[PDB]
């Protein structure tokens, strides 16, 4: 139902969630409260982020990439918030926090579906790599994304072709 | 200033205000810790022993001191902040 | 009540998420810094460049009012286009 | 007044009363702390020793002396009040 | 660089980094445990006695030394980290 | 392979594995309990005292010793397992 | 079969079984007591004192002993049981 009296048709493209926009400082486009990354890293985490010493290993890899870094997760919580924020206030690097869609058994369906068109690694609980022992091989590569309020959406990224239609042919299986 | 008795030691802590990585990262000052590391400023006679001899303190004057981080009491004359110590207490020194 | 200096200490408006979203339109127009958490800026790290300017304020039971600030005029206009995009 | 034994050291407390910062911010006495410094009164005999010896007390007449904010006990004589501590706890003077 | 009082002595971990069984067996990071072993890197002047006489310590540089899973406290200079322990928990060398 | 410091003692455990009564009856390992003797593997330099003169320890090599049931600490190298304990901890030999 | 250490001596306790008071009134196991006191069956070498010299215990072979009810540490060997402490938890003989 439209909140108005026309009727409109919204197309949108690419692997889209409900989440985005932790803090109001992750901004780019200050003329539409958009944050839009060129050609940025994405981290695949399945719990939630508050300490320090664990969070900074990340960005001492990513700054010396210099492209900018998003987050997924449970939760960005506390000081490495606020670690997060400083860093991007200060200019060095450019970052944004989103939280990871889903609930209670939705989270390893979809972060397992968001990691493979992005070329990098899911790097869930299972595979027991910690924080620290990250770097830039299994963190993903895309191209565009855009986070506000409420949508969070990303263009394209580094999935191998075969990849997708693979993930693709196993859901119409997995339908019946 | 003050003076220290027997193997009470002065350390004036460090202040190094911004904490930034060696690749440049800033941390802000909720996520920074206390420093470990000080400034001796003043040293005592020494630690007495159970036969009555001092023995002199191996720390001297001017030279940079690491700590425990729990280690020293704080204390407040002239509007100047000072970390007292005793030498059991100090790790390192450099 | 010794007279050394002057001042004031009045409730941040609104409960739950609105204090969020009013302390930053009041600090928006008062030419200062909202000194959030997010900032990790400590009570004693405060200075007196980050706190805002303002002409005059009156405190009474219920009422607090500013008459103007230091804002800059280009922010307020970005925050009502913002404002009026966000009405839909 | 009273005669310390062994190692014993009697301390009178500042009463510095009115608190106030180098600026000329005045604190209350609600939000003030028990000061840390003291003046001493009388000193003993001085610390026994394992083997028998008694070394000579470090504290003398009349020195302002800064101890520990738990350090001491208060005893009240003759309408007056003082504080006691022995060595160990004495944590430096002037 | 560190300079070490008495019966200190600077431990540099392993690092082992991947750990894995003789039979090939991998274990992850999240199930392995701190090393309980390191490299000697400093060692202080000794450990001092009640009669004041200092004994030259057992452990010399370059021996790679086991201690305590516990033993041992966190220091952090010139971007590099430095295990500090004392010889009582010092357990055993090679 | 080890080098044990002052009163540190090597001591293999027993591994006896199977347990079973004088008159035939087999207990399961899980109403086992750790064993309390085992077989000293190496030797320190022995207890160090005040006055700096060290005592020849009181075991040898290879003598089997049964210890308290909580002595000891587990240290692992090259795949083997070893029970490192000081002297007092010692109960007997043989 | 055992060989104690310095100051620790090997006790045989009683094994009274059936308790009665010299009225004849006799108690159940259920309300009986651990015995305190034991028979000696080895002796260490003795006390070691901080100069290094060996005092001579004061319990010899075949001495009755009373012993403090929570004393003693129990050390199993060819289906035999025998208990063990130290001097300064034996409390009288015969």
């Amino acid at each position: 139902e439209s909140k108005s009296a026309e009727t409109t048709l919204e197309t949108v493209q690419g692997m889209q969630f409900d989440r985005g926009y932790l803090s109001p400082y992750f901004v780019t486009n200050p003329d539409k409260m958009e944050a839009v990354l060129e050609d940025p890293f994405i981290l695949i985490y399945e719990k939630k982020i508050s300490n320090v010493k664990d969070l900074l290993p990340v960005l001492e890899n990513v700054v010396r990439a210099g492209k900018p870094l998003l987050i997924i997760a449970e939760d960005v919580e506390a000081e490495a918030l606020a670690t997060l924020v400083v860093n991007h206030i200060k200019g060095v690097i450019r970052a944004c926090a989103v939280k990871a869609p889903g609930f209670g058994q939705r989270r390893k369906d979809y972060l397992q579906d968001i990691a493979i068109l992005t070329g990098g690694t899911a790097i869930t609980e299972e595979l027991g790599i910690k924080l620290e022992s990250v770097t830039l091989d299994m963190l993903g590569r895309a191209d565009k994304v855009i986070v506000d309020k409420d949508n969070t959406t990303i263009v394209g990224g580094k999935g191998s072709k075969e990849a997708i239609q693979a993930r693709i042919e196993q859901i119409k299986r997995q339908i019946l | 200033r003050l003076r220290p008795l027997y193997d009470k030691i002065v350390v004036k802590r460090m202040e190094e205000q911004e904490q930034k990585t060696p690749s440049g990262i800033i941390i802000p000052d909720t996520a920074k810790e206390k420093p470990q590391i000080g400034e001796v400023i003043a040293v005592g006679d020494g630690k007495l022993l159970s036969n009555g001899q001092i023995v002199s303190p191996k720390v001297k004057k001017g030279d940079k001191v690491v700590f425990n981080k729990y280690a020293g009491t704080e204390v407040e004359l002239d509007g100047e902040k000072y970390l007292i110590m005793s030498e059991d207490e100090v790790l390192a020194v450099i």
